[PDB]
């Protein structure tokens, strides 16, 4: 799994950002999240 | 053979990625690509009082 | 006498097939035995610290169960690796304070890990101040760039 | 890391772009062998790669 | 010798798993370590 | 022998150090790695990221400290936390001899 995770497509890793949040001021602001799909708890 | 040939390089690079001042690791996002590139500045990764010699 | 005949023949064949192998193996084990003896103190503490950090990295992976929890704060990157000066080396040796070993555990009272420099061909020791990245600008058509590549930025 | 396209990643010696797979498929595939950057040691990019 | 016997038993049961470990770790370590090569960092691709 | 009890636990991490083997299948869903990004723009985080090693180290760290933020939940101030290299009482190392 990890061997196909990074370095097959090019010199780079492969990161997927399903859910992203912003932390600043102490409130945290969410832009996008993915409840269901390829990233579901398991 | 390949594991013993190419792992210590991986260990060296993963030790070089870590920056003690900010903690953790550092990584930057990426026709094949744009003709032009930029690099504004290089922030302070370490301090004179944090370097130790093997 | 007959049992001695059988035992002698069997042992002789065994030793003929597996004596040179043992001799040359015990000959080639001397450098690695010395190597492992030299790095004895960096074993117990290393295993203990990896054991103790296994649950802490496991909770980070498994707190969600579907992704990884990380803090991403924007930072500036160092100068890209230059061709001849930054070739890889496998001459790394020693440990902290000149001898192999481990630090004391990193609590929150003493956070930063003292950086260790080893014979590798790359380092981030001098980055103790803010300076602009020497290859500030570049082009990927004719390969003409501003700034001077350096190992002393 | 700030800065855009400071080293441009190499696509030589890696999987072709047309052979990439969409992120939807969580299906695993057999990892190929002999994959690394194939530049003639030139440029700052991937100086300490496999070939060195 | 007996505790070595049971350790060797549990290791011989998984000798094939060890062989697979070495086979895969020898065929992806070069590609994976390629990322941390252009600088004091690692490249990432963000498709989002 | 001293480190034998912890060996089986350490095998969860001592081979693949950045990753933990226990949770590889769920975090990494094939080609791409699923990551949750906390783009933290806190004053202390920006102070450590940019203004470390300059003359404006305490310009905003102490600004946020004077607010409701508490030092316990803040990333440690590198100018005062004694790391083992320069901690009082000599360097802090453990040697198995």
């Amino acid at each position: 799994i990890i061997g196909r995770a990074g370095g097959i497509y090019g010199d780079f890793f492969n990161f997927y950002a399903c859910d992203l949040t912003l932390k600043l001021n102490v409130r945290t602001v969410r832009i996008t999240t993915q409840p269901s799909g390829r990233c579901t708890p398991k | 053979e390949t594991g013993l040939h190419a792992y210590p390089n991986l260990a060296a690079n993963v030790l070089n990625i870590n920056s003690p001042n900010q903690g953790g690791i550092i990584g930057l996002p990426v026709f094949n690509y744009l003709p032009f590139g930029m690099n504004l500045a290089s922030t302070a990764m370490t301090l004179p009082k944090q370097i130790a010699y093997s | 006498l007959v049992a001695a005949v059988g035992f002698g023949n069997t042992g002789g064949d065994i030793f003929e097939r597996g004596g040179p192998y043992l001799v040359r193996g015990a000959q080639d084990l001397l450098p690695t035995s010395a190597l492992l003896d030299e790095y004895s103190p960096a074993l117990f503490c290393t295993i203990r610290n990896y054991h103790d950090a296994a649950p802490k990295l496991a909770g980070a992976l498994g707190g969600n169960g579907y992704s990884l929890l990380t803090n991403s704060l924007v930072v500036g990157v160092g100068n890209p690796y230059v061709y001849p000066d930054n070739l890889p080396r496998v001459n790394a040796k020693g440990g902290p304070e000149g001898r192999p070993g481990c630090w004391q555990p990193i609590t929150r009272d003493l956070w930063p890990f003292p950086y260790l420099v080893m014979d590798t061909g790359a380092s981030i020791a001098p980055y103790n101040h803010f300076e602009l990245g020497q290859p500030m600008f570049a082009e990927y058509v004719w390969g003409r760039q501003v700034g001077e590549n350096t190992i002393n930025p | 890391g700030l800065g855009i396209n400071a080293p441009p990643p190499c696509l030589t010696g890696f999987l072709p772009a047309s052979q990439w797979r969409s992120p939807a498929d969580t299906r695993t595939e057999p990892l190929p062998s002999g994959l690394y950057c194939k530049i003639p040691k030139d440029a700052p990019n991937a100086v300490r790669g496999a070939r060195n | 010798l007996e505790q070595l016997r049971t350790v060797s038993d549990v290791l011989n049961e998984r000798k094939q798993d060890l062989a697979d470990i070495l086979t895969v770790a020898g065929k992806f370590i070069t590609s994976l370590a390629e990322a941390l090569a252009s600088g004091p960092y690692f490249k990432v691709m963000l498709v989002n | 022998g001293r480190a034998a009890p912890y060996l089986v636990g350490a095998l969860k991490l001592i081979l693949t150090v950045p990753f933990n083997i226990d949770n590889i299948p769920k975090a990494i869903r094939g080609d791409y790695i699923n990551v949750s990004l906390k783009l933290d723009l806190t004053l202390s985080s920006v102070d450590n990221a940019f203004l470390s090693g300059t003359g404006v180290s305490g310009m905003l760290r102490a600004l946020e400290q004077a607010w409701g933020r508490d030092p316990a939940t803040m990333i440690p101030d590198v100018r005062f936390t004694p790391n083992p290299h320069d901690a009082p009482g000599g360097p802090l190392v453990e040697r198995g001899e």
